RNA sequence: CAUUGGUGAGCAGCGAAGGAUUUGGUGGAUUACUAGCUAAUAGCAAUCUAUUUCAAAGAAUUCAAACUUGGGGGAAUGCCUUGUUGA
């Protein structure tokens, strides 16, 4: 971090590499942030992942 | 502005520190400026260390020390924070007090830090040195006093002066 | 005389009118109570920064002012005001028709002097009293006492004395018994001034021909005489710095300094104030201070400083003469041309009858600076022809300003009377600019516009050739000839595409800028007199002298509107800033506002002087005149931008003698619903319905994710025990038997009644509209509350309800929503019972409405396949 | 046309001062550094004044009737603000640092803690006209030995207790006859008093002091006198109580830590009601609505806003602004929603009526550069100095697909095919322009021909050509479709900065470093057009440089560029304080806007105000750290020479005012800028000028309305679009019959054909009559469908706000209504039982 | 032959009781104008201080308090912690 911003963010970046990530079917609408709307009702895991 | 001042022992020498950071050494009854610095920073208070040649000014985080031209000469990293600044002249030390509630006493001639004791009641509001015997006393947010010595870490007595803080 | 539109804010540009300025002490510092025909300023001694504004305008032109400490005096006709901070404080009105002249105010006395020698004497109720309101007494000076009374002044020392000084001589009058103590000798010269001296007993007099007197009071006896042959004294003042000097302002414009020590004059300041305006009014030493305040009659205020002596030794002999060291002013006549230097309402430029440019600023008046007549040098080499004498610019006739190139060159073009060509000013730098633009056909210059890029200036001739030069360079790039007698005005549109000319003799000239082309002609009845073009609507009026205004589109060069009513000559008209409105100034003394869309006067004033010049603020905010009497600005506030004004015409009969609704404010609320048969949604935000159906959801979002932390010992009942609004569902009280699961009648709920007078009177209306009011989360809470037991009446009722709802086709979308949820709270209870008849027969009826509202799906579907189609393929 | 004005300001919701409820309790205050917004949480609308400090806000206030605003900024500068019609009313000084300013709960007067001084005035009446001094002063106290914390009014307008850093709380009586009955001072504390309340009877005082002390008085026997009957500690291990407020009616005491953490009190039994945490900085400013049930929190640091519906445990509102961070913006097709992307690696949707941030993203690890989306609209890409590409899927909120290149180099500009099958990359240090297919995620090409960094990109919409421009002072179009690919570059005089395609895809504006915006031909590559921008570029001097702004050449070129979808318009912003509107077929300047006036940001002035230099520098560059009570604040944790991609902490100079992307709105005539203080939106919504179109001297409203009553439809609706009234639009367009809707649709010239499709998509979005609109669409639409096929540029705009009514609104009725008709289908015809 | 190299000697042209260049000092602006001091619901502004004192209120086991240190290795004697001895 400190590197990064004494360089102005003109560093070179990392290595690739590959992580495994869980992902819980939830409601979308559960994923936005609060407030009084909403944007997509859909689930968060497709028919195929089902 | 504000400006701090503080004379030299033998009235001949006027040091004054403004809080935007104008500091300033001149021997007042012949108008000359012996050193006068712009730092662009944040000054408390500044003190004549064994004469007019040195003095000491307690800026944003760190006290320096002077030469009479204005040159710095060493830069106390240990001293943190320092809002007071006071000179024991017959015996060479500094002694500085502030946010950190930590008193420290510098030797100017050999540059050792001779101690630094805690005071455990936050920072410090007042400063002054006993000229009869260099007892430091320091006021405190409790209202209490509390007397001090180099060679002891705890004070030597505790007055209760005020109601606030003194 | 009032409008609707437009109220008067205050004037711009004015510093003293000529009556002799007030000074007075607030602790160290000192300020400045000056006169402005019928208000007061009062400005800073240390700054000249003005603090404060007489709140209202005197009824009359105020004639005297006296100030001491926080409250200021000021005479009109028959009545003193006392004002504090500029806001009146209490009015002394005298019991006699003749007007007040003089004005003293010592200790709890305040002494008015009318014109008909007659002394009113105030007295303090109170001793602590901050200022005198009790009326004492009336002293009367008779012409055998003496003549005109020329000054009240009180003496320090005297107890409850007041010496009247007259023409003929001076007098000592006793306040408190109102008698005449002491009587001066006959003096040979009219007295014309009077100053109290920093000794005692001694005042100085000043008579109409070059005599200054220290007359002493106690002795009754002449001390010193000094003599200005062939000059009238206008004000007195001393030093008491700690050196013995004397000023003598003079009607001449001159100030002269004596030395009363050494009998020797110090310096003389000439022409420090003009002598056609009144030369020196007022000039008054600073008490205790070298510098010395002088005002006078050609709206100015200036301030002079004495530096200290440069000898080591008999600084008293080598006296510096004195130092300008500020001063305030403005035009000495009235402005002749007014324009808005920006598009904020900082700035304003004008130009005078005295042949000085100046740039007032609105917004503070220290900011206010005159721009420089300095000329550069020339860029050839050779001498700029002129009189060594250096001489102001002939006075300005128009003017054109632009901000596009500030700070790059010359931004401005004036035009002045009877010269052959057109001058620069940089508004950057406050000084005129170093080129010159000549009309090339020995014709007087009549019209100056220019571009909006700031690149273009063109030059209208009296002999009608149109030249354009180029701002930058000051080269002469382009000549159209087409008018015959003078260009009154030339516009260019905001696009630089096409050009806009008219002249006396009438036509209307078309040209196309960048082809140089002549697009069209158009002849007029009358010759044109003023253009001004709206850049932003391609509109542009034409002042006609037939007394017209017709407005023109330059798009299809046809007259779309023709304004009548004024009497006279138009001086001057302007458009608002959104093109919607114009307001024009005629000679017959009325500045009437048009209202384009509907071609009308919709408001009328009457000015006492007829208004010369007028101008919107780009913000729409003020409204700016100038008028032939008033050497400043005055300032209109727009009312319009705080609320909508009626454009009903004004009755043209009733302002002779002086001298729907919807649509009366340029407003429509849309129905409520356009026809039964065609669906309406609510009127309300669309996210009610989405908030409705997903209500949980939306809610478990908002649950903070860490359970917070609470005491475990917690009144059970807080919510409820509050002192004391909340109208939550929650909060509802019963209003005023067997057991009833619904709802105990006493104890019911109010939705719950209204359900069940609905039922029995066959109409939901009430129930409906209350449905619509409750808040979602109470809408959910009365359904999920709806008896789910049988016989299953309230879940009848209540789709008896919505159905009703469904036929009148109005907030379809929340009951629509309704039924969802109640499906969504008793689909259960409904479908385990889908056989019993009630339940069954309900449900058929809301089917058949519903089935109806099958329409709006065609509708939708079709638009979606159209118009994915026509914007695609 | 050219008539655009400032309508909200997104992607910040709080950066200081204190946020006030409205009286009624549904609107929100909430100062956004130099301006204030407003939300309307019930309706979902928001709206920004105006009116612009020129420092940054300190103290906002609204009376209880709801008319007056003031609005007072750290130099105590005030604006008097008439809150219905959005205009200013006065200009005040103050002369000193206002700490806090309060209406009185009647409404008359309203006091200033100024100092050590209370200074009580009265309140200017609404109706009046403006004039000079509209203030009167009332009083001004001085009991004080130090600066006033803050103030509180009683709930019968006649007492104000004042909290100072006097470890004191001093009650005055607004009334001198009543001076006697609250002359008292109120000792104690151990360190400052930061907040006094009255009880609901007004018979108990509570004072609450930052080290989290809370003290009961009462009028009690020991012959009667003020006394501490009871103490309350908040026993917080460190954390300080930063802002503490008082609801009388219901008891609530809600204070809020330096630790970030805020506690739900209940007086006098000093019972725990909730305790939650923010996060780790502090909670600067705290308000409770009329009726008490929500509690907004306000932190400074990271520009939160959380309103608390403490009953419910609720959030209705949880928003986190970005300040001196957003690199690029991107509306949604339809234009709903603009996303932006932060330094902070993270991509927020925000709606643009709410005001509110929908969704947020948090991927990325460093910098996000671009974001862009498909023409379809479902998908979104973004790039980050991270050196990966991601693509986004808003139904699901899932990044699907990430993309990177074997040498791990920083992506700087994005560009995704019309198609949304091919995705391109560019970087400041490859030379490069990396291609990726969006099905595989494979990298497809490599294309190379730059012997400079890749500076942007686009792909034509229609011939789904790729364009690039580089520091290479060439513009390469690249026709990688087909079984042959070919390059051709075109030679530019400087490097290119920003990169501009036709909606056509038959031309191409670039922004050179000469400040030059030239436009070329594709097909034929050759320059059709160029416009100057060097002197119309408003270019500020910093209060560091030691060169003026004239000679200045830091930046007088525009770093961004996008065209208006008719065609004709080009909108122009850059590091400078300029947004210049040009028109392209003319090459002039239609407008320019100031984009801030904030004193704060570095570059707003062009001329420095010679005071502040003395022998030893400007004034401004001296800090001030040291002076700050709080070690935190007095902590430097500055890199010595970091110029950005850090927090604001890091960088030790000010933030400079820039604007760091443009766009036009896809269905409406506004457009979006990027800024450090936020996403400025200008839009041409209020429409209050008047733009007549082919007027004649019969032409009047009077005329049109005697049109309708005589049923001449047709010329009552052609003579309203001649006047260009809305008002007069709308009473034609209401009065017309459904059975004459068909005959007049087909009658309307060509020329006004464009006028009413835009007016019907602004009108339907938001009215209530989905049905008639419907029918004037499928009229407009069958009658003249083929013309709007012909031009279709010129009726872009209009056709998605079209649609999105269709859309947005019209659909989500139908899918309400026709899951009712299966669920009814099912419950009646299915058998249930047992 | 060319100097867009320096230094001079002179014209044409511009040209109203002279013209050109450089420079010290002060004043006004460079943010949007509600007045000075104090012990401040009012006094003062020529100050009082010969009523300026009393009364009332006011002291967290927080009895906590370096959020403040360039890296590596130690620290006899100091200092911190923990136990322990004898009073």
């Amino acid at each position: 971090y400190k590197l990064d911003v004494l360089s102005s963010v003109h560093f070179v970046p990392k290595p690739a590499s590959t992580s495994l990530e869980i992902r819980v079917e939830t409601p979308t609408i559960s994923m936005e942030d609060a407030q009084p709307l909403y944007m997509s009702n859909a689930s968060s895991l497709a028919p195929q992942e089902i | 502005g504000p400006y701090h001042i503080k004379y030299a022992k033998n009235g001949t020498h006027l040091l004054i520190t403004g809080r935007k950071g104008h500091v300033a050494s001149m021997d007042w009854r012949k108008g000359q400026l012996r050193a006068e610095l712009f730092l662009n920073e944040t000054c408390h208070s500044a003190t004549y260390l064994q004469n007019e040649q040195y003095f000491a000014v307690a800026q944003k985080k760190y006290t320096f020390i002077y030469d009479h031209e204005g040159t710095e000469l060493h830069r106390l990293k240990q001293h943190i924070e320092a809002r007071h600044l006071d000179f024991l002249p017959y015996h060479y030390l500094l002694v500085t007090a502030g946010e950190t509630g930590w008193l420290k006493y510098h030797d100017v001639s050999t540059g050792q830090l001779v101690s630094e004791l805690r005071t455990k009641a936050g920072p410090t509001m007042a400063m002054a040195q006993n000229p009869w015997n260099a007892v430091m006393h320091l006021g405190h947010s409790n209202g209490t006093v509390s007397l001090w010595s180099p060679s002891m870490p705890e004070p030597l007595v505790k007055l209760l002066s005020a109601r606030g803080p003194v | 005389k009032n409008s609707k539109i437009f109220s008067p804010f205050r004037i711009i540009g004015n510093v003293s009118n000529g009556v002799p300025f007030a000074t007075g002490t607030l602790g160290s510092t000192f300020y400045i109570v000056t006169c402005v025909g019928k208000t007061f300023q009062i400005y800073d001694a240390n700054t000249l920064h003005l603090l404060f504004v007489s709140e209202k305008e005197t009824p009359s032109s105020i004639v005297a002012l006296s100030a001491h400490f926080h409250y200021v005096y000021a005479a009109y006709e028959n009545k003193v005001g006392i004002y504090k901070r500029g806001i009146e404080e209490h009015l002394l009105e005298l019991e006699t028709d003749a007007n007040v002249e003089h004005l003293c105010i010592f200790g709890d006395y305040l002494c008015a002097s009318t014109d008909d020698n007659s002394i009113f004497i105030y007295k303090k109720s109170d001793p602590q009293d901050k200022y005198p309101s009790e009326f004492y007494t009336k002293l009367t000076v008779t012409e055998i006492q003496g003549g005109e009374i020329v000054s009240l002044q009180h003496l320090a020392t005297y107890l409850n004395k007041l010496t009247v000084v007259t023409k003929s001589n001076v007098l000592l009058f006793n306040v408190r018994t109102g008698k005449l103590v002491f009587t001066s000798n006959e003096f040979p010269d009219q007295i014309t001034t009077a100053e109290p001296a920093p000794v005692l007993d001694i005042i100085a007099l000043g008579t109409v021909t070059g005599e200054v007197i220290m007359f002493n009071m106690r002795k009754g006896k002449r001390i010193r005489t000094i003599k200005i042959p062939q000059s009238r004294i206008s004000s007195l003042s001393f030093r008491t710095d700690g050196s013995s000097h004397l000023s003598v302002g003079t009607s001449s414009g001159d100030l002269i300094f004596y030395d009363l020590d050494r009998r020797s004059r110090i310096h003389v300041l000439k022409n420090i104030h003009r002598e056609s305006y009144g030369g020196v009014t007022q000039a008054t030493f600073l008490n205790g201070q070298p510098i010395i305040v002088t005002s006078g009659g050609d709206n100015s205020l200036k301030e002079y400083v004495f530096d200290p002596s440069l000898s080591q030794g008999s600084g008293d002999v080598v006296v510096q003469p004195p130092r300008y060291l500020r001063s305030r002013g403005g035009h000495s006549q009235p402005p002749s041309y007014i324009a808005f230097a920006d598009s904020q309402s900082h700035f304003m430029l004008s130009a005078s009858k005295d042949r000085s440019l100046w740039s007032f600023s609105l917004r503070k008046d220290a900011q206010s600076q005159e721009m420089s007549q300095r000329l550069h040098k020339k860029q050839d080499g050779g001498r700029v022809g002129g009189s060594t004498i250096k001489s102001k610019f002939p006075e300005i006739v128009a003017l054109a300003i632009e901000n596009a190139r500030i700070g790059e060159w010359e931004n401005i073009i004036t035009a002045h009377k009877d010269e052959k060509f057109a001058r620069t000013w940089d508004m950057r730098n406050k000084r005129v600019g170093r080129w010159t633009f000549d009309t090339t056909d020995d014709g007087f210059v009549k019209s100056v516009a220019m571009s909006q890029c700031g690149n273009f200036g063109f030059i209208g001739s009296s002999n009608g050739s149109i030249t354009i030069y180029n701002m930058q360079s000051g080269i002469l790039r382009k000549k159209y000839k087409l008018h015959k007698r003078a260009v009154t005005g030339i516009s260019l549109d905001g696009m630089n595409r096409k050009m806009v000319s008219c002249g006396l003799d009438g036509i209307v000239g078309f040209y196309d800028f960048n082809k140089s082309t002549l697009l069209g002609k158009l002849k007029l009845d009358a010759p044109i007199t003023a253009m001004v073009y709206h850049r932003s609507s391609d509109l542009f009026a034409l002042a006609l002298d037939d007394l017209s205004i017709v407005v023109i589109d330059a798009v299809t060069q046809r007259v779309v509107r023709q304004l009548w009513g004024h009497s006279n000559r138009i001086t001057a008209f302007d458009f608002s800033p959104e093109g919607r409105w114009i307001v024009s100034a005629s000679l017959d003394s009325t500045i009437r506002t048009w209202d384009l869309p509907t071609g009308g006067c919709i408001d009328g004033i009457i000015v006492d002087n007829v208004a010369t010049n007028v101008k919107f603020s780009p913000n729409g905010d003020l409204l700016a005149t100038t008028h032939v009497t008033g050497n400043g600005i005055c300032i209109w506030t727009n009312r319009a931008q705080f609320k909508t004004v009626s454009t009903r015409t004004i009755d043209e009969s009733e302002f002779a003698r002086m001298a729907l609704n919807d649509i009366d404010f340029n407003t429509y609320t849309s129905l409520e619903q356009i026809d039964k048969e065609l669906l309406t949604l609510s009127i309300g935000p669309r996210s009610k319905m989405n908030t409705l159906l997903h209500l949980d959801v939306i809610r478990k979002r908002s649950k903070p994710k860490e359970a917070p932390k609470k005491s475990e010992k917690l009144p059970f009942f807080l919510q409820l025990s509050g002192e004391k609004v909340r109208e939550g569902i929650a909060h509802e009280t019963p209003e005023e038997n067997k057991f009833k699961v619904t709802g105990r009648l006493g104890f019911e709920s109010h939705f719950t009644k209204q359900l069940r007078e609905g039922s029995q009177s066959k109409d939901y209306s009430s129930l409906l509209a209350t449905l619509i009011n409750f808040s979602p989360a109470a809408v959910d809470l009365e359904i999920r509350s709806l008896n789910s037991f049988e016989p299953f009446d309230e879940i009848v009722w209540f789709i008896d309800a919505l159905t009703q709802g469904l036929k009148s086709n109005k907030n379809f979308e929340l009951y629509e929503t309704f039924m969802s949820l109640l499906f969504k709270a008793h689909g259960d209870v409904i479908h385990a019972n889908n056989k019993n008849q009630d339940i069954a027969s309900a449900l058929q009826n809301w089917e058949d409405v519903h089935k109806k509202e099958d329409r709006l799906d065609d509708l939708v579907k079709f638009c979606m396949g159209v118009a994915a189609f026509v914007t695609t393929a | 046309k050219s008539d655009f004005k400032f309508s909200n300001l997104l992607g910040t919701v709080y950066r200081q001062g204190n946020i006030t409820f409205s009286d009624d309790g549904k609107q929100l205050l909430s100062p956004v550094g130099n301006r204030v917004s407003v939300f309307d949480l019930i309706n979902n609308k928001s709206f920004t004044f105006e009116y612009e400090h020129r420092k940054n806000i300190a103290a906002i206030d609204l009376n209880k009737q709801g008319t007056l605003l003031i609005s007072i900024d750290e130099d105590g500068r005030a604006i008097l603000v008439n809150f219905k019609a959005r205009n200013v009313l006065h200009h005040f000084n103050f002369k000193e640092k206002c700490s806090a300013v309060k209406f009185s709960p009647d409404g008359r007067l309203f006091a200033l803690a100024s100092g050590r001084f209370l200074q009580i005035w009265k309140t200017p009446d609404v109706n009046k006209d403006r004039q000079f001094a509209p203030f009167v002063r009332h009083r001004v106290h001085a009991g004080h030995f130090q600066d006033i914390t803050s103030l509180t009014w009683s709930q019968d307008s006649r007492f104000i207790l004042t909290t100072s850093k006097d470890l004191s709380a001093k009650i005055w009586s607004v009334d001198s006859e009543e001076k006697n009955l609250a002359a008292t001072t109120f000792n104690g504390h151990r360190d400052y008093v930061m907040g006094a309340f009255f009880s609901h009877d007004q018979e108990k005082i509570y004072t609450v002091s930052k080290d989290g002390a809370v003290f009961v008085w009462e009028f009690t026997k020991r012959k009667y006198s003020w006394r501490i009957t009871k103490k309350h500690f908040f026993y917080a291990n460190q954390a300080k109580v930063k802002c503490v407020t008082f609801h009388p009616a219901t008891r609530l005491l809600a204070v809020g830590f330096t630790s970030g953490e805020f506690r739900l009190y209940d007086l006098p039994d000093f019972t725990l009601i909730q305790q939650l945490s923010m996060g780790q900085n502090p909670v600067n400013t705290v308000s409770v609505n009329q009726t008490g049930e929500w509690l907004a929190f306000g932190s400074s640091k990271l520009g939160q806003l959380l309103v608390y519906e403490w009953q419910s445990e609720s959030y209705i509102l949880k928003q986190q602004g970005h300040f001196d961070s957003t690199n690029s913006l991107a509306y949604s097709p339809d234009g709903s929603r603009v996303v932006t992307a932060s330094e902070d690696g993270k991509i927020k949707v925000w709606d643009i009526t709410s005001g509110f941030c929908l969704a947020t993203f948090e991927e990325h690890t460093s910098s996000v550069t671009a974001v862009q989306f498909a023409k379809r609209g479902q998908v979104m890409f973004s790039s980050s100095l991270d050196g990966t590409v991601r693509a986004w899927d808003l139904i699901r909120y899932r990044n699907f697909r990430t993309f990177t290149g074997t040498e791990r180099i920083q992506f700087n500009c994005l560009a995704v095919d019309p198609s949304g099958e091919v995705v391109c990359a560019g970087s400041l240090d490859n030379f490069d322009i990396h291609v990726w297919s969006v099905q595989t995620g494979q990298l497809l090409d490599a294309l190379s021909g730059h012997e400079g960094p890749v500076s942007c990109l686009s792909f034509s919409q229609e011939n789904s050509v790729l364009a690039s421009a580089s520091w290479d002072k060439t513009i390469r179009i690249w026709s990688i479709f087909g079984r042959s690919q070919q390059v051709e570059p075109i030679e530019v005089y400087s490097d290119v900065l920003a990169l501009s395609m036709r909606p056509d895809g038959k031309e191409v504006a670039v922004s050179t470093l000469k400040g030059q915006i030239s436009i070329f031909n594709i097909e034929d590559a050759k320059q059709v057009g160029n416009i100057d921008c060097r002197k119309d570029i408003i270019s500020g001097r910093f209060n560091q440089d030691r060169f003026t702004a004239k000679n200045s050449e830091r930046s007088k070129f525009f770093t961004t560029i996008h065209y208006s979808f008719d065609g004709m318009a080009i909108v122009a912003g850059g590091n400078n304080n300029s947004i210049c509107l040009y028109d392209v077929p003319n090459e002039v300047l239609l407008k320019r806007f100031i984009v801030s006036r904030n004193m704060a940001l570095n570059g707003t002035l062009e001329f420095l105000n010679s005071k502040k230099m003395t022998e030893a520098g400007s004034l401004d560059l001296i800090d001030d750290a040291g002076e700050n009570s709080d070690l935190e604040d007095r902590i430097d944790n500055s890199l010595p020479g970091s110029q950005r991609g850090g927090d604001l902490s890091t960088r030790k100079m000010r933030p400079e005012v820039r604007v760091t992307s443009v766009q036009f709105s896809p269905t409406a005539n506004a457009f979006a800028a990027a800024s450090t203080e936020g996403l400025l939106i200008y839009s041409t919504n209020d429409t209050i000028l008047f733009d007549p179109f082919d007027l004649d001297v019969d032409v009047t409203p009077h005329s049109t309305v005697e049109a309708l009553r005589e049923k001449q439809f047709l010329n009552a609706l052609v003579m309203a679009f001649r006047l260009n009234e809305e008002y007069l639009i709308n009473k034609v367009y209401e009065a017309i019959p459904i059975k004459e809707i068909p005959l007049v649709a087909s009658n309307i010239p060509a020329i006004y054909l464009p006028r009413i499709l835009k007016f019907i998509g602004d009108f339907a979005i938001e009215s209530q009559h989905i049905e008639f609109n419907l029918i004037w669409i499928k009229a407009l639409l069958s009658a003249s469908g083929g013309y709007i096929n012909e031009h279709k540029y010129l009726f872009s705009t209009a056709m998605r706000s079209i649609q999105r009514f269709i859309v947005r609104v019209a659909k989500e009725v139908v899918n309400t209504t026709t899951d009712n008709k299966y669920t009814y289908r099912f419950l009646v015809s299915t058998d249930g039982s047992m």
